[PDB]
């Protein structure tokens, strides 16, 4: 039997599924450590590796990209978990090696690949404390080209009144996602700052792991793919909506939680986002 | 103890020694400063960010 992880329910993805919308024909690049394409609860449609010493994007030697992918798009069947957008076309864009790290140029090359390959959504469950002009140009280029770009806010927690959101989440063009638990409490590790946009479940998140496994991970890395997956659901229901409109739909329909410095606009609600008229619940 | 700001500017060797006194089960990974990394949170992990001289360039923290 399949299980629906709590975070998929918490963002109201089942409401879209029951309307008949599951992310069909929407192209989502998981820009990450690869995706284990042999996993029976994943279907990987394509991809590319920008890691010089790891040229197969369908081999995930870290486990992180596989877990992130399962939250976006684990298949709807009788096994494992259910993803937010279980019919999405999932692309493994490998820019991190086994050790979970990548050079800025590898990330940028993956973002370029995604633009050149007409991806509708990019998820980057990744980040660094500093930006670069070339990194900012890549994400801004993707957005100018119509791509919804989602990234983890970071796991830096609080630091007085300072922002701790990392890059690329910190760039205005990227939706920066922080982590809550099943009670909608911000996770203590979740980065904070005026650049925090929305929140999604990022504590004890069950998903696919390499070698046909499943496990519960924690991080803004886990929160981000709830939002990338929600963007794919919204695009499957409204295939002509621009990235601008998908992003505003998600922002304008959150369930507000606390102060926006800690919670941004609150928890995403993809049911409300995918209606024509948007308000917060 | 989950952050080590006093280790910034120390050698990577001293930083590993000090962190393992405070957190003997720590899984330490050394990476060049200015790389991009996965954003999962691992309570057992302490990443070290080093400059080109192999000195600590950013505050180590658990995660
Ligand atoms: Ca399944
Ligand atoms: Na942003």
């Amino acid at each position: 039997a399949q299980s629906v992880p709590y975070g998929v329910s918490q963002i109201k993805a089942p409401a879209l599924h029951s309307q008949g919308y599951t992310g069909s024909n929407v192209k989502v690049a998981v820009i990450d450590s690869g995706i284990d394409s042999s996993h029976p609860d994943l279907k990987v449609a394509g991809g590319a590796s920008m890691v010089p010493s790891e040229t197969n994007p369908f081999q995930d030697n870290n486990s992180h990209g596989t877990h992130v992918a399962g939250t976006v798009a684990a298949l709807n069947n009788s096994i494992g978990v259910l993803g937010v957008a279980p019919s999405a076309s999932l692309y493994a864009v490998k820019v991190l090696g086994a050790d979970g790290s990548g050079q800025y140029s590898w990330i940028i090359n993956g973002i370029e690949w995604a633009i050149a390959n007409n991806m509708d959504v990019i998820n980057m469950s990744l980040g660094g404390p500093s930006g670069s002009a070339a990194l900012k140009a890549a994400v801004d280029k993707a957005v100018a080209s119509g791509v919804v770009v989602v990234a983890a806010a970071g796991n830096e927690g609080t630091s007085g009144s300072s922002s701790t959101v990392g890059y690329p989440g910190k760039y205005p063009s990227v939706i920066a996602v922080g982590a809550v638990d099943s009670s909608n409490q911000r996770a203590s590790f979740s980065s904070v700052g005026p650049e925090l946009d929305v929140m999604a479940p990022g504590v004890s998140i069950q998903s696919t792991l390499p070698g046909n496994k499943y496990g519960a991970y924690n991080g803004t890395s886990m929160a981000s793919p709830h939002v990338a997956g929600a963007a794919a659901l919204i695009l499957s229901k409204h295939p002509n909506w621009t990235n601008t409109q998908v992003r505003s739909s998600l922002e304008n329909t959150t369930t507000k939680l606390g102060d926006s410095f800690y919670y941004g606009k609150g928890l995403i609600n993809v049911q409300a986002a995918a209606q024509h008229h948007h308000h917060h619940h | 103890k989950t952050e080590w700001p006093e280790l910034v500017g120390k050698s990577v060797e001293e930083a590993k020694k000090v962190i393992l006194q405070d957190k003997p089960a720590a899984q330490i990974i050394v990476l060049p400063v200015g790389t991009i990394v996965t954003m999962e949170y691992r309570i057992d992990r302490v990443r070290l960010a080093v400059d080109r001289l192999d000195n600590i360039a950013q505050v180590p923290r658990v995660g």
